[PDB]
């Protein structure tokens, strides 16, 4: 199924690390250029996650799967996250996609 | 109408006031109690589920006199394990009742010596437990709560 | 008049826990053979309740008594509850039976 | 100081005042003892802040110096008054008799010592008065620490 | 067949005749779920409420004319306050005649036992020691025993 | 013990800088609620000091350690003072004292 | 007992052959990670003993039962040996033990 | 010898002060890291003296010397007394300790 | 002072107090354990990749000659970040004991020593180990008499 | 231990193929500077297998793993078969090897 976005629907709260595990089937995509693709709650953009800092990015090479571990989760960081992957055989080069979305609640800030 | 839930395997028996000279447990007295599984066969508790529960037992003595000087006061808890099928103390204790000048002429003297057992242990499956005493002649369970014997599910 | 159940009639609301208690008054029946029947309205069958799980059973011998604790309740758990024990003397052979009613509102 | 535990089940475990005479006066600020998550003490006594049950213990020291009446009966009784059923009625006592007999005529310094402890699970419902008492409270020990106190935990 | 909690129910070492050592390795006994034995000490594992708890059998063949003294005490050290503190203790004179002597046979026997509910942080080492080692009876089972329980 | 009172049974002149230090040994306990108490020779009745004029109280928050220098000394000043501080970690709130005694001579 | 050694008190000349046998009575302990202890003539302290060697060991976990075929007899000493297993329920870790005595002649 | 423990065996009364003084001979050791260690008779285990209230330190620079007054003497304080400090030269990190005995008896 | 040194190095020292068994210990007059070099569980990790020298030395003392003939081995082993098994890079063998439990006379112990030493790339986080067979002869009894260092050449 | 041959002892029949697989541990260690050995049974000189005609050899860079397939098999190639590579870090250069055996049984014995 073309690389395999494996956490589709994860639920997780303020203050976190949620993990997003993508293994590759196509036997001719590396590893070595991977993207990953964040599109906010409500809007259509799609931006491209940087590797470095809040998003660390963990390759294996030998079980061709890659993650992306996100740390300190804000509610900011709610939408649904794809994975990519860059293939090349003979004349032909293309990329290749997953899916998965995630809900982050508040932790309803108790006043004194 | 039984307004509180609450659970935990839990027991608290009271010695049986009239009960002449033997050591019976009652459950259907004042503010002892015997619920959540609990089961009293023959002054034995059957453990209903395994877990770790708390134990305890106070004996009070009372006698009218030292006439000898051969007694010793036991106040003993002791298994009956699946695992392991005799008998052993967990919690004993030992005390001597009197201590000296054996009351001689003129005695008129009741004695009180109390015993208190307490510990931490782990219970398994139809683990029956007893708590037992040498000479329940000497058993002092005319007042309130100086007999009693429970555990609880921690 | 042997054995005496207590809590006649009971109303909880979903989810609470009944406990219902009968009291041996024949020394001759045995505490080791206690049964518990339930008889869900609007059903025609006594049905007997296992001792296990949601229904927790607590026996004195010493005082011939025995309860019978109900947690989790439902709507489903509406009925009349009796109590049962086996009994033996010399030649002779009975049982012996309670009654009381249990509603539970959601 | 910041403390990391937000604890909880209804406890406290007051000892008695060393500062008072012949009395068993309970204190709350003083060192290791506790009285947190609704317990007061009115009374001298320990109201029960929510239905459960609870875990009931005390401890008694008693020292005293040659037998008088040659026949002295210590007591320590915990009671429970509730709203359920308002008289003091006794759920763990104990009765210990401290000189048997024998009472030393003539010669001097014979200080004797009997602790008494208490201890046991009970139902208690909100607004019960608990209370810890002695029938001598001229042979209190209450040097040191810990040798008198009295305490329940919600279990 | 699950776990609990912190718990700890330690029995005096038979074969150490005229010592008291806690030994958690032994039918009955309980040492599990974080709590350390050190050097007689159990460490408590994590803040919060504890029940603590000892009973020491005192036996004595013997009536010595000294009044004897039988001390028991439950000690904590905590990392807030580097000291022994008593947290439970008793006293007890188990001989009150001029010692057996014209009928020599005192085979007395006196127990003691503490309890109670406190709140411990990581790290607190508690101790429960006899001021006299000498007239421990660890003959039988569970005579002797100390231990600590998370409520 | 858990507080510290360091100048014990002094003995000076009717004369000033009586200075009582006391050092915090619970990390449970804080220097910002501290006071401080006199019993006089004789007397049945422990009062409470109050800061100002005579009883001038030094803070030392780094430290741990406060201090009570008392001047102008009189000699109705002989007494037994104590220092106090107000404890509280988690469930637990209970205050701590200390030792130690003063004694004026006159000209 | 928990552990019931059969083969005890004895005295056998050097040069013999008998297994001893330690049955566990408690459900709780394994066949395995078991140790075999033998005395020092009775005198001193009980040795460890190693593994194999001079000592035979039988175990069968079906039996609940190991033994000990006293091989290669010399002269190392007298004294109670012992067998111990490792037993642990749950939340609960404990041991168990034996005894039982050898004598030895020579010729 | 790195550290010169100078009382090595007293005997003091109960209800006095004895003083044990400790030399610093190793010129890389300072007197600001300096600990205090006892060890109860019939312990295995050596404790660790808070610096504070009975325990009382006086420190001398000029000669690296240090000493531990203790009052308030009961049976309870028999044992063996050892000083410490932390020495560091350069690329090395160690501490150095001495040795002697304290003996109370009742009066 | 003046220590301008900035090389990994170790020199750490048997424990005098440890009984039956070498546990490595470097708050020690005359050793030290500095500039990278890190001690967790008996195991000195190496800091940075070069060239290091690698030594230890046990001294064994037994008070007899038992009939079980001892054979003690002293081996210094590696496990590599990138070969995660232990091999070993220096290893003796020494037979003490050629003699028969002596049967009227007794006491007379035997000491014997045992000194490795030799140089090797090693790689950051590949852990060095000093370990022997009978830690019951160990002798620690005097100053340096067992002792494991390595120094980044 | 550096080097894994996975088939050890084979016994295939003359007329077929057989595949011998070498894994390597060691990070060291390139699945570039592979050889081959084999060592005639009956003789002492281990010699060098030249790659082609009926000496195959795959790789697999993910697991750094090497393969040799021979084909055509006749009853003269029995013989204990060994697998080698180069490894060199900084100033070290070594090498690794392994090992397994074939036997190779021939036809005939046609029972009348």
């Amino acid at each position: 199924a073309r690389v395999d976005q494996t956490p589709q629907t994860i639920t997780k709260e303020t203050g976190e690390s949620l993990t997003i595990n993508c293994v590759l089937r196509d036997s001719h995509c590396a590893t070595s250029s991977t993207y990953w693709y964040r599109k906010k709650s409500g809007s259509t953009n799609e931006e491209s996650i940087s590797k470095g800092g809040r998003y660390v990015e963990t390759v294996n090479s030998g079980s061709k799967s890659f993650s992306l571990r996100i740390n300190d989760l804000t509610v900011e960081d709610s939408g649904t996250y794809r994975c990519a992957s860059e293939c090349q055989y003979g004349l032909a080069e293309y990329d290749v996609y997953g899916g998965g979305t995630v809900v982050t609640v508040n932790a309803a800030a108790h006043h004194h | 109408s039984s307004r509180t839930p609450s659970d935990k395997p839990v027991a608290h028996v009271v010695a049986n006031p009239q009960a002449e000279g033997q050591l019976q447990w009652l459950n259907r007295r004042a503010n002892a109690l015997l619920a959540n599984g609990v089961e009293l066969r023959d002054n034995q508790l059957v453990v209903p589920s395994e877990g770790l529960y708390l134990i305890y037992s106070q004996v009070l003595f009372k006698g009218q006199g030292c006439p000898s000087t051969h007694v010793l006061l036991t106040h003993t808890i002791s298994r009956i394990a699946v695992s392991y099928q005799t008998k052993v103390n967990l919690l004993s204790a030992i005390k001597s009742p009197c201590q000296r000048e054996t009351p001689e002429g003129a005695e008129a003297k009741p004695w009180y010596e109390p015993i208190y057992l307490g510990g931490v242990f782990q219970l398994e499956k139809g683990d029956r437990l007893s708590a037992e005493i040498n000479r329940p002649d000497y058993l002092d369970f005319a007042e309130s709560g100086q007999v009693y014997f429970g555990i609880i599910a921690l």
